[PDB]
C-alpha cells in the first residue's frame, strides 16, 4: 500500500526479543534515510546517543533530518517498516512517557534517561531506544526548559541561580511527570549563540534606532548564530491523533510533517 | 504561381510554384462540470 | 477519505453547535486538575477574544457562559489567555443529540453531513472575522487564525484573536500585511516589552492555517437561539487544514 | 597577514552553517608531523 | 519499384506537366496581355477621337 | 496493401485540386 | 508653453464577419475528460483540442 523498508538483524535473534517486537507491532521507528537497504547500526537512536559529548539540540537535529517511520511487522530476522505519508490514518504507539489525549498534535524528540531511564530490546551495543512522542507544546517547552538549563546553568557558582536551575529542572504536564538533564557542548554552543544574539541586540541596532565591514562582521556573527538557534525550534510535528486507544497504548492518528 | 508572358525587356518571374509554409493553430476548449458526492452515492451505495 | 474523530463535548457545551453545526473546536489542559482536559467552541472563544465587543461577548456568555464563568472563563478570561493553551482542529461533525454530546469533529476535507445531502459550513462569528480580509477573492481563500494580543497592563493587559481570511497563502508576507494595519499593537507591544526589564511579557500574535472554502459562496448572515441572535460569517465548502503554530511580533 | 602571505588562505574562510553543523556534531592528503 | 521510384517518377513526371501546364496559362495571359497593349497603343483616347 | 496506400492517399486520391 | 491632449475612447461595437465557404478547415479530436477529486464533490474538466 506504501513506501515499506526492511532491516537485517546482524545478531542471533534472542525468542524474548522477537516477543518485544510482536509487541511492539505497533511503533515509531528512528531511520536515516530511505534506502531500501536497514541495518541495526542504521536503526534507531542508538545512532544519536552513541556520543556522549553530544546533548539535547543535535538530538532534535537528528531526529528532524533523520526519517520517522512507523514499525509494522517482522519477518525472521527481517524488520518491516512502512515509511508513513502525509495525510494517511495510521496505527501508532505511545512508547514515550506522556499520555496521550484525543486530537492532540504529536511530536517525535529523543528521549532522556534523566530520571526516566527505559530501554529496550539492545543486544551487542546497539538499542532501538525509540524516541518520546510528546505533545506540540510540551515538546517546545521540553527545549525551551533544556536552553534555560543551558543558560542559567553557569551560575551554579552563586546559591540563587542554582536555586533557580533546581527550580527549573522539572517539567510537569497531564499525569506523567519527567526530571530534565544537567548541562553543567551541544547545548553550550546554543547559549554561545543565545548570548551573542544577547550581547549583541544591545550592541548592534542603536545607530539604527535613529534612523529607522564592522557592522557586517557584527550582524554576521548576530544572523548566523540566529539561524543556528531558530533551526532547533520548529518542532515539526510528526502525527495528530484521531482517537487514542484506551490504556494508552495506541492511538489512530494522521501523519504530518 | 499564375504567372502571364511578355516580350518587353521585364524578365517573367522563372519561379514556377511558389513554396508556401503555413501551420495549424491549436486552441483547446475546456468545459468542468460537477457531480456532488451525494449524487455519486446514490448511484451507489443505494438503500432500501 | 476525511478523518473525523468522535469527542468528548459536555452537553453543557453542545448547544449553539447542535442547534446549527458548523464551529470550530480547540482543546486544552487547563489549570484545574478534575475538569482539566475541555474541548471548546469557537463562540465559546470569542468571549475570550476582545474583539468581539462586549454586547454581543456577553451575548454569547448568556448563551452558555454560565458554564464559561463556573469555571472556564475564569480559567481564559480570568486566567490569561495562551495561544499554547488552545489548539484548532476543525468543523464538527454528527450533531449528536444523545445522552452525552459525542461530536465526531472533523480533521481534513469538507466537513459535511453524512450521505453528502447537506454540506457543514462554519460559522465564524463577525467581529473575529471580518476586520483582517484582504482583497476581492475568488474561489480559493484560506482561512488563518490569528491571536493577537496588545500591551496593556499585566504584562499582557488583555487578550484578543482575530480569524484572517486571505488568498496570501505565504507566511512571511501574511505577516507583513499583518504588520501593516497592527501598528498600534506593535507600537504599546513595544513599550511594555521595553517596561519588562527582568519580568516578561510574551510576544503579540500568531498565525496558524485554518483551510480554504468556496469563498464565492461566502457570505455573512445570522443565528439565533437562547439569549438572541448572534451575527456571524457563513463559510460554506469549508475544507479543514489545521497549520502550525506561527508567532509573529 | 604574512602567515595568510605564508599561509595560501588569502583570508579567513567564513563560518559556515554547514560548519557549525559539524561543530554541533563532529584527491586530497594530510599530514603527520614527526 | 517498391513504390518509391512510382512515387518519384509520378513526381518528375507532375512537375513536368506542371511547369507545362502553368506555361499554357502563361502563354494564353500573355497573348490577352501584349493583345490589349496593342490595341491601347493603337486606341487614341476619347476626346481626341 | 500499405505501400499502395502510400500511393492512393498519400499521393492523393484525386491528382487534382491538389498533389501530395 | 502648449498643450496637447490625447485620449482614447472605447466603443462597444457590433463587428459583421464575412468569410468564403470552407475558408479555414478545423480538425478536432475525440475529447478526453480529466477527473478532478475533491471531497465533496467530482468535477470533470472536457477538454478537446
Amino acid at each position: 500500500m506504501e513506501t515499506t523498508v526492511l532491516v537485517t538483524f546482524e545478531q542471533r535473534l534472542t525468542t524474548g526479543d522477537v516477543g518485544k517486537l510482536s509487541r511492539l507491532i505497533g511503533a515509531v521507528i528512528p531511520i536515516p534515510y530511505r534506502h531500501h537497504l536497514l541495518g541495526s547500526s542504521q536503526v534507531g537512536l542508538d545512532a544519536v546517543v552513541k556520543d556522549k559529548t553530544r546533548d539535547y539540540s543535535r538530538m532534535r537535529a537528528r531526529m528532524r533530518e533523520m526519517t520517522l517511520t512507523i514499525m509494522r511487522r517482522v519477518e525472521g530476522n527481517q524488520m518491516i517498516l512502512g515509511v508513513p505519508t502525509h495525510g494517511q490514518c495510521y496505527t501508532i504507539r505511545n512508547t514515550g512517557p506522556v499520555s496521550w489525549e484525543k486530537g492532540d498534535v504529536l511530536t517525535t524528540l529523543p528521549p532522556v534517561f534523566s530520571g526516566e531511564v527505559t530501554g529496550l530490546v539492545s543486544v551487542s551495543d546497539w538499542d532501538l531506544v525509540l524516541p518520546w512522542i510528546v505533545p506540540m507544546a510540551l515538546a517546545t517547552e521540553i527545549n525551551q526548559r533544556m536552553m534555560m538549563l543551558a543558560l542559567l546553568s553557569l551560575d551554579r557558582s552563586h546559591e540563587e541561580v542554582r536555586a533557580a536551575t533546581a527550580q527549573l529542572r522539572v517539567v510537569r504536564y497531564r499525569d506523567a511527570t519527567l526530571t530534565l538533564p544537567e548541562i553543567t557542548i551541544d547545548m553550550r554552543n546554543v547559549c554561545i549563540s543565545l548570548s551573542m544574539i544577547a550581547n549583541l541586540s544591545s550592541e548592534v541596532t542603536l545607530a539604527y534606532v535613529r534612523k529607522l565591514t564592522e557592522e557586517l562582521n557584527k550582524l554576521t556573527a548576530l544572523f548566523v548564530m540566529i539561524r543556528q538557534i531558530t533551526d532547533v525550534i520548529s518542532e515539526q510535528p510528526a502525527f495528530l491523533v484521531c482517537d487514542v486507544s484506551p490504556d494508552d497504548k495506541s492511538a489512530l492518528c494522521i501523519y504530518k510533517g | 504561381v499564375p504567372r502571364v508572358a511578355t516580350g518587353a525587356g521585364i524578365p517573367t518571374s522563372r519561379q514556377t510554384t511558389v513554396m508556401v509554409s503555413k501551420y495549424s493553430e491549436k486552441s483547446p476548449i475546456t468545459i468542468p462540470f460537477e457531480i456532488s458526492a451525494a449524487c455519486l452515492t446514490h448511484l451507489k451505495e443505494t438503500f432500501e | 477519505q476525511a478523518i473525523t474523530a468522535r469527542f468528548f463535548v459536555r452537553e453543557s457545551l453542545g448547544e449553539v453547535e447542535q442547534k446549527n453545526l458548523g464551529v470550530l473546536m480547540f482543546r486544552l489542559d487547563t489549570g484545574i486538575e478534575m475538569p482539566s482536559t475541555v474541548l471548546v467552541s469557537l463562540f465559546f472563544l470569542s468571549m475570550v477574544a476582545e474583539n468581539v465587543s462586549a454586547a454581543t461577548k456577553n451575548t454569547l456568555a448568556a448563551i452558555y457562559g454560565r458554564e464559561g464563568e463556573a469555571i472556564r472563563t475564569w480559567l481564559r478570561d480570568g486566567a490569561w489567555r495562551l495561544h499554547r493553551v488552545v489548539h484548532p482542529l476543525g468543523c464538527t461533525n454528527s450533531i449528536t443529540p444523545g445522552a452525552t454530546c459525542l461530536i465526531t469533529c472533523s480533521m481534513r476535507g469538507h466537513s459535511y453531513n453524512m450521505l453528502k445531502t447537506e454540506i457543514y459550513p462554519l460559522l465564524v462569528p463577525k467581529e473575529i472575522y471580518l476586520d483582517l480580509d484582504g482583497e476581492s477573492t475568488d474561489e480559493i481563500r484560506f482561512v488563518y487564525f490569528v491571536i493577537t494580543y496588545d500591551y496593556n497592563s499585566d504584562r499582557q493587559g488583555r487578550p484578543s484573536a482575530f480569524v484572517v481570511v486571505s488568498r496570501i497563502t505565504h507566511r512571511h508576507t501574511l505577516i507583513n500585511v499583518l504588520r501593516y494595519r497592527f501598528r498600534v499593537s506593535r507600537f504599546h507591544f513595544l513599550n511594555n516589552s521595553i517596561s519588562g526589564y527582568g519580568p516578561s511579557t510574551g510576544c503579540l500574535g500568531t498565525l496558524q492555517r485554518l483551510g480554504w472554502f468556496c469563498s464565492r459562496d461566502s457570505r455573512s448572515g445570522i443565528v439565533a437561539s437562547r439569549a438572541g441572535q448572534l451575527s456571524v460569517v457563513k463559510l460554506e465548502k469549508f475544507y479543514v487544514d489545521v497549520g502550525p503554530l506561527v508567532e509573529f511580533a | 597577514a604574512w602567515v595568510r602571505q605564508a599561509t595560501g588562505a588569502r583570508r579567513t574562510e567564513v563560518l559556515d552553517s554547514e560548519a557549525i553543523s559539524i561543530l554541533t556534531f563532529g584527491r586530497a592528503t594530510c599530514e603527520v608531523i614527526l | 519499384d517498391t513504390l518509391l521510384d512510382k512515387l518519384l517518377n509520378a513526381d518528375a513526371v507532375n512537375t513536368v506537366l506542371r511547369a507545362v501546364k502553368n506555361t499554357a496559362d502563361a502563354m494564353e495571359r500573355g497573348l490577352i496581355d501584349t493583345f490589349l497593349r496593342v490595341l491601347l497603343r493603337h486606341a487614341p483616347p476619347c476626346f481626341v477621337l | 496493401e500499405e505501400m499502395f496506400n502510400n500511393f492512393r492517399l498519400y499521393y492523393g486520391d484525386d491528382p487534382e485540386r491538389y498533389n501530395l | 508653453f502648449a498643450l496637447t491632449v490625447v485620449r482614447t475612447d472605447t466603443f462597444e461595437t457590433d463587428t459583421l464577419l464575412y468569410s468564403t465557404k470552407a475558408s479555414t478547415a478545423v480538425i478536432i479530436n475525440t475529447p478526453i475528460v480529466t477527473k478532478e477529486d475533491r471531497d465533496i464533490n467530482t468535477v470533470f474538466h472536457v477538454s478537446q483540442n
